[PDB]
RNA sequence: AGCUGCUCCCUAGCAUGCUACUACCGC
RNA sequence: GCGGUAGUAGCAUGCUAGGGAGCAG
């Protein structure tokens, strides 16, 4: 906290690896040796040896991802397009990536116009497309990050919240785990900068065998790996005209945090019924058992839900070194202290201020979080819980105490102003009080960034909990951005489940005898996923048809909606099904002369299979 | 009557960038621009009048044959 | 499946049975046709089932393969489909300010830059003939995109400036034909 | 199956069986032919249908390893690559410049952000427009990072070569406009 | 050309389990 | 007449592996 003030001072330019010549075979490299962050000072490399004489697989690996001899033999550069501090080049021609537009599939456009869909004046109408880019269109979204300041935090607060927002997290477990237990689901994406010039994840994640793994994670608990990190822009439906950058990570970074962190990160996705909510699903009626979570006992309840603007790039960077820290108080046992610290420098180093490649061309990254790392999913969820245990403090704090009548909370407000400032040490009896208080009238559900909040109402109308308003202030002096009045909502009939919840409505409907609560989707986006595709296999709906099967499936739960506008979409999702499959068996007829002699098809023209996705028992 | 602007305008770009309309950037820019605002437009006239000068771009060229794919 | 040779076996065993528990006859003699007729059943469910998987391991397959002929038939001729694809929704379009550019286009007056559309800037409309003129051109105004536009550069291929009121037919046959008549818009 | 010692003695068996079938002696005999069909059947059962596995496990194994020896060269051939991706690029680097900017260091660590600002041989700019050209590359030469460059092949977004006399004011609305401006290090 | 999480569909394999038919063995 | 084992076929469940597609952050 000290650090990241008195680094706004010294100059820019002298940041960052601290590279020295080494010698190797007969030859001089160039290797970094070390690292200057802003928030954590100097830190020295404690294996680096010169002379050495032949490299082994770990050695180029980890020669081939540091960006020092990569930008030390490039051309300078000079880019007046950004503000932010541009490195060098190592091509000769800038290149400049577009952004295509969608495929049109005309034969369901004709289908919906047969059957009366979109009329002029009609309730249903397209809105999400698939917009295009110009050239410049990466580096005039890179360009963002000129809305991360250096920002200073009140340490004697955070010395609270971070305990409290801590204690959230106590019911999971973690550790470090050894090579032949990581998980790797689809092991064919990108291996980032510059292993990408060779192949996917698949070769580096083979030609490396089960001590290579564990020799490089035991390697980077006493040194630090700088690395760089490509973008890339999504090609997906969108309702507004900005494009998307997504960070690909090098192999080097992946490899070695998933070890680290894999443990934590497999248990929070396993629990069922906790504050975080990622990894519950909504099928089975799952969706009304996160919503009877939330209601727990509050006795007046009002919802509350918001979102934060642009998160990734206006996240300052104590957040962000605090949420990692959350995540790794769990190796009280195995990692000793300097392992862990040494984690952090290279997590720090490698997420939080890398050298972002953009286009052609090595940037640097002023901080924020980066989307495609291993761990932003948690990482978000944890700086949202700190944001409400702030807001939460800073409302019950900044009160008239002559005016509390209620004579508990005002020895809460009073013990809370002690422990805050006047003491120097846990209070864990009062973290454990104050988290009780939380817990009951405040009740929480957390993804990465998407929440919706559960209050007392006739407290937070005295200024005895958060407000809406409280988010506003907290968000302003620390997140350095203006929560605009239109993104957070707030309701008052638990009947109506929250406004918007992940991007779906909730209704309550009649099922079987009792009342459950469905997520219904926008179905606009419902359609606009029917008729613009990319590629062209999908403008002929035979070759694919599960894609329709799948959207009728996320498409179901309108049958129930009273506006009549949008049963309609699910019927035709139905037709057109139907019209696909005897359509396929007729052009396979023709062209051969005998048909599918026993399919069982017919279930998915028929509502029964879809039915059977929304009622509480698992048939997986 | 407007959704057939929207998806006729999705396909000439589409038309328009295959036929390597993409290799002069201030082309490229203009029929990019134009595009967003047709897809983003709430009234039918303006998305007509900025359709007449996209198609503009395509008429303007030799590639696409007009007296075929006029067949009627 | 009823071709096979096993069914006549196992046919010929069940009319033995058939007849046995008509007569009703012995204890094993029908027995014997318990063990001469269960296995019956034994070479017959084992033959007519491989067989009828196969059958439909036949047809998954012919299936994925056709289903891979059509996306390789597909991707490979876009840059027609396209573009046929545009002209008849532009034909189902119906707007007259659409028809107008696309008519002329058709005969040859194609623009040679982005059609405007403030009430200023610069339009250049190129006429490879005279009959053409007789539409669009009339005196000062010229009617385009079913717009009004204001003549004023008239310029024939050879980079000469040729004036307006030169413009007849008898001394048509006199001019590099290929007009560049620059306007503005209304 | 059927070059095992238990075909012989099935078919012996079976043949027995027949020929004192069509003789058709006694009870006994066709018990005993019988009897004998029941146990050499055992023989085609195990001979027969356990060495059938083992056919299934070796070629199991076999595919296993082949699919390891494939693991196994792909690493030496992206070893290879990647050390060549080293050597190559070192070459460019090695400057006396970097010496003699190294040796001055009080410990022979420098910053990484400097090494290109004190070294490089060329620099790039990218102007969006001749406003920003006008205060940063304007005329032949120009001074950045407390040095002195030289102007030479200016180009544009579809890159082509572009002169200079054409930059004006007036020109400016008719170029691909980030143009991207190389330079020289002039001594 | 990112990191997760949920869901559908197809096939393969092993194991488990269940059921039916045949053979052997004593009881 | 029972049991057990060895077989063969059918069926179910589940777990793993491989492939295709869709939604949410
Ligand atoms: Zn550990």
């Amino acid at each position: 906290n000290f650090n990241v003030l008195f680094s706004t001072v010294f100059p820019p330019t002298s940041f960052g690896p601290l590279v020295r010549k080494i010698f190797v075979d007969g030859v001089p490299f160039v290797v970094s040796t070390g690292y200057h962050f802003r928030e954590l000072g100097v830190v020295h490399n404690q294996d680096v040896n010169l002379h050495s004489s032949r490299l082994s697989f770990k050695e180029l690996l980890v020669y081939a991802a540091d960006p020092a001899m990569h930008a030390a033999s490039g051309n300078l550069l000079l880019d007046k397009r950004t503000t932010c501090f541009s490195v060098a080049a190592l091509t000769n021609n800038v290149a400049f990536q577009t952004v295509k537009p969608g495929n049109f599939n005309k034969d369901f456009y004709d289908f919906a116009v047969s059957k009366g869909f979109f009329k002029e004046g009609s309730s249903v109408e397209l809105k999400h497309f698939f917009f295009a880019q110009d050239g410049n269109a990466a580096i005039s979204d890179y360009d963002y990050y000129r809305y991360n300041l250096p920002t200073m935090c009140d340490i004697r607060q955070l010395l609270f919240v971070v305990e409290v927002v801590d204690k959230y997290f106590d019911c999971y477990d973690g550790g470090c785990i050894n090579a032949n237990q990581v998980i790797v689901n689809n092991l064919d994406k990108s291996a980032g900068f510059p292993f990408n010039k060779w192949g996917k994840a698949r070769l580096y994640y083979d030609s490396m065998s089960y001590e290579d793994q564990d020799a490089l994670f035991a390697y980077t608990k006493r040194n630090v790996i700088p690395t760089i990190t490509q973008m890339n822009l999504k090609y997906a439906i969108s309702a507004k005209n900005r494009a998307r950058t997504v960070a690909g990570v090098s192999i080097c970074s992946t490899m070695t945090n998933r070890q680290f962190h894999q443990k934590l990160l497999k248990s929070i996705a396993a629990t069922r019924g906790a504050t975080v909510v990622i990894g519950t699903s909504k099928f089975y009626g799952g969706w009304h058992n996160m919503l009877k979570t939330v209601y727990s006992d509050v006795e007046n309840p009002h919802l509350m839900g918001w979102d934060y603007p642009k998160c990734d790039r206006a996240m300052p960077n104590m957040l962000r070194i605090m949420a990692s820290l959350v995540l790794a108080r769990k190796h009280t046992t195995c990692c000793s202290l300097s392992h862990r610290f040494y984690r952090l420098a290279n997590e720090c180093a490698q997420v939080l201020s890398e050298m972002v490649m953009c286009g052609g061309s090595l940037y640097v990254k002023p901080g924020g979080t980066s989307s495609g790392d291993a761990t932003t999913a948690y990482a978000n969820s944890v700086f949202n819980i700190c944001q409400a245990v702030t807001a939460n403090v800073n409302a019950l704090l900044s009160t008239d105490g002559n005016k509390i009548a209620d004579k508990y909370v005002r020895n809460l407000q009073h013990r809370l102003y002690e422990c805050l400032y006047r003491n120097r040490d846990v209070d864990t009896d009062f973290v454990n009080e104050f988290y009780a208080y939380l817990r009951k009238h405040f009740s929480m559900m957390i993804l990465s960034d998407d929440a919706v909040v559960c209050f007392n109402s006739t407290y937070a109308s005295q200024g005895l909990v958060a407000s809406i308003k409280n988010f506003k202030s907290v968000l302003y002096y620390q997140n350095n951005v203006f929560m605009s009045e239109a993104k957070c909502w707030t309701e008052t009939d638990l009947t109506k489940g929250p406004h918007e919840f992940c991007s779906q409505h909730t209704m309550l409907v009649k099922q079987g005898d009792d009342y459950v609560y469905l997520p219904y989707p926008d179905p606009s986006r419902i359609l606009g996923a029917g008729c613009f595709v990319d590629d062209i296999v999908k403008t002929d709906g035979t070759l694919m048809i599960e894609r329709f099967v799948s959207l009728a499936i996320d498409a179901y739960p309108l049958t129930k909606h009273p506006n009549q506008e949008y049963a309609d979409v699910f019927h035709l999702y139905l037709q057109y099904i139907r019209k696909l499959h005897d359509e396929l068996t007729g052009h396979m007829l023709d062209m051969y002369s005998v048909m599918l002699t026993n399919d069982n098809t017919s279930r998915y023209w028929e509502p029964e299979f879809y039915e059977a996705m929304y009622t509480p028992h698992t048939v997986l | 009557k407007m959704s057939d602007v929207k998806c006729t305008s999705v396909v000439l770009l589409s038309v328009l960038q295959q036929l390597r309309v993409e290799s002069s950037s201030k082309l490229w820019a203009q029929c990019v621009q134009l595009h967003n605002d047709i897809l983003l437009a709430k009234d039918t006239t303006e998305a007509f009048e900025k359709m007449v000068s996209l198609l503009s771009v395509l008429l303007s060229m030799q590639g696409a044959v007009d007296i075929n794919k006029l067949c009627e | 499946f009823s071709s096979l040779p096993s069914y006549a076996a196992f046919a010929t065993a069940q009319e033995a049975y058939e007849q046995a528990v008509a007569n009703g006859d012995s204890e094993v003699v029908l027995k014997k046709l318990k063990k001469s007729l269960n296995v019956a059943k034994s070479e017959f469910d084992r033959d007519a089932a491989m067989q009828r998987k196969l059958e439909k391991m036949a047809d998954q397959a012919m299936t994925q393969m056709y289903k891979q002929a059509r996306s390789e038939d597909k991707r490979a001729k876009v840059t027609s489909a396209m573009q046929t694809m545009l002209f008849t929704m532009l034909r189902k379009l119906d707007n007259d300010a659409l028809n107008n550019i696309i008519n002329n286009a058709r005969d040859g007056c194609v623009p040679l830059n982005i059609i405007p559309l403030t009430t200023a800037a610069k339009l250049m409309v190129v006429i490879p003939d005279y009959n053409t003129y007789k539409n669009t051109c009339d005196g000062t105004t010229f009617t385009y995109a079913s717009a009004l536009w204001e003549i004023q550069q008239v310029v024939d291929a050879d980079s000469k400036i040729v004036q307006l009121s030169e413009i007849s037919m008898d001394n048509s046959p006199n001019l590099a034909w290929p007009l560049i008549v620059t306007a503005l818009r209304a």
